[PDB]
């Protein structure tokens, strides 16, 4: 026997991801990541409060 | 007045011994990027260097 043995790719998995690698490692603990914008809003109101 | 006589003293030194030593720890992650970079090529992020 040999444990069974055809490749990373033959039916379904990548993506509970997405990627980017990383491989330089070894400077983070709790870092960053970020974009810069938020969520829809005002143009119906009355002259609103 | 025949009476002097030169002399000549033979003193002789031992050398002892002294030593210096201190430790000098090596994290994981820096002998980890040491590793790599014994074998630099392509590969291993020469920032990370």
């Amino acid at each position: 026997n040999t444990l069974n043995f055809v490749r990373f790719l033959e039916l379904g998995l990548s993506v509970a991801c997405i990627c980017t690698k990383f491989p330089e490692l070894a400077y983070v603990r709790d870092g960053v990541i970020q974009f810069e914008v938020q969520q829809p809003m005002i143009a119906r109101d009355g002259p609103h409060p | 007045h025949p009476v002097d006589q030169p002399v000549h003293n033979y003193m002789v030194k031992r050398i002892h011994k002294r030593s210096l030593s201190a430790a000098f720890a090596i994290a994981s992650e820096a002998l980890s990027l040491l590793s790599n970079t014994y074998v630099d090529g392509t590969e291993i992020d020469s920032s990370l260097r």
